[PDB]
């Protein structure tokens, strides 16, 4: 199970936290940014990842790095 | 000058701010070099490499973040007493991508032992080049200081 909602929630959430909402397509761009080489992964596609908890775990993790500000 | 400049790209949140020193950001999530549940700050030697850590390499250009360039002025003095870690000194497997129990483990031994307020590490990108933590619980830790200094506003996927 992908679970894409979760994801977008997630970054919905982020960018009203910490941007600008308006105008914002967050499924649009978490469509790219799932099938684009992710280089704090080692450059495999975090789409690949999906389907283990495992998995989902490192993407969200990678995710919220994104606002955190912790290195990868 | 009688400090040494480390920089952030970094946002505000609901309870920390861009220019946070008590680690709050990588206490949620944790990092290459910490676990989730310990703060720590993450800074880079340079901008250039700043921009690579945060928005290169979580490929995280297009979002419509309010990202900052942020200015950590650490006190040379402290600076002068921080620990460095080298690829040549570190154990191996501290480059691992996605970074794992080797980096994670070293960081937080360096935070609990508190040997020093400062540990210089490399980034995982550009190993010659360092990053900077810092451990705010380390009593050495008092008298840096973070400030916004300007919007930062490069993005390789802006559209015109």
């Amino acid at each position: 199970v992908l679970g894409l909602a979760k994801l977008v929630g997630q970054l919905e959430d982020m960018v009203e936290e910490s941007g600008e909402t308006d105008g914002f397509d967050a499924p649009e761009w978490l469509s790219s940014w799932l099938r684009q080489p992710l280089p704090a992964l080692g450059g495999v596609n975090p789409i690949d990842l999906l389907d283990t908890m495992e998995g989902q775990a490192v993407v969200s993790r990678a995710l919220a790095q994104i606002q955190s500000g912790a290195f990868a | 000058p009688v400090t040494t400049s480390f920089w952030r790209i970094a946002t505000d949140a609901r309870t920390y701010e861009a220019d946070d020193l008590s680690g709050a950001g990588a206490k949620i999530t944790g990092g290459r070099w910490n676990e989730v549940g310990v703060a720590i700050v993450y800074a880079a030697s340079s901008r250039a490499l700043a921009c690579l850590e945060t928005v290169v390499h979580l490929n995280s250009g297009g979002l419509p973040l309010n990202r900052y360039l942020v200015e950590i002025e650490v006190p040379d003095e402290v600076l002068a007493s921080a620990e460095v870690a080298t690829p040549g000194n570190l154990p191996v497997g501290w480059d691992a991508e996605p970074a794992g129990r080797v980096s994670i483990s070293f960081g937080s031994q360096w935070a609990q032992s508190q040997r020093t307020a400062l540990l210089l590490v490399p980034s995982v990108i550009v190993p010659e080049e360092t990053n900077l933590l810092i451990n705010p619980a380390h009593p050495d830790a008092k008298g840096i200081k973070a400030r916004k200094v300007r919007k930062w506003l490069y993005d390789p996927r802006m559209i015109r």
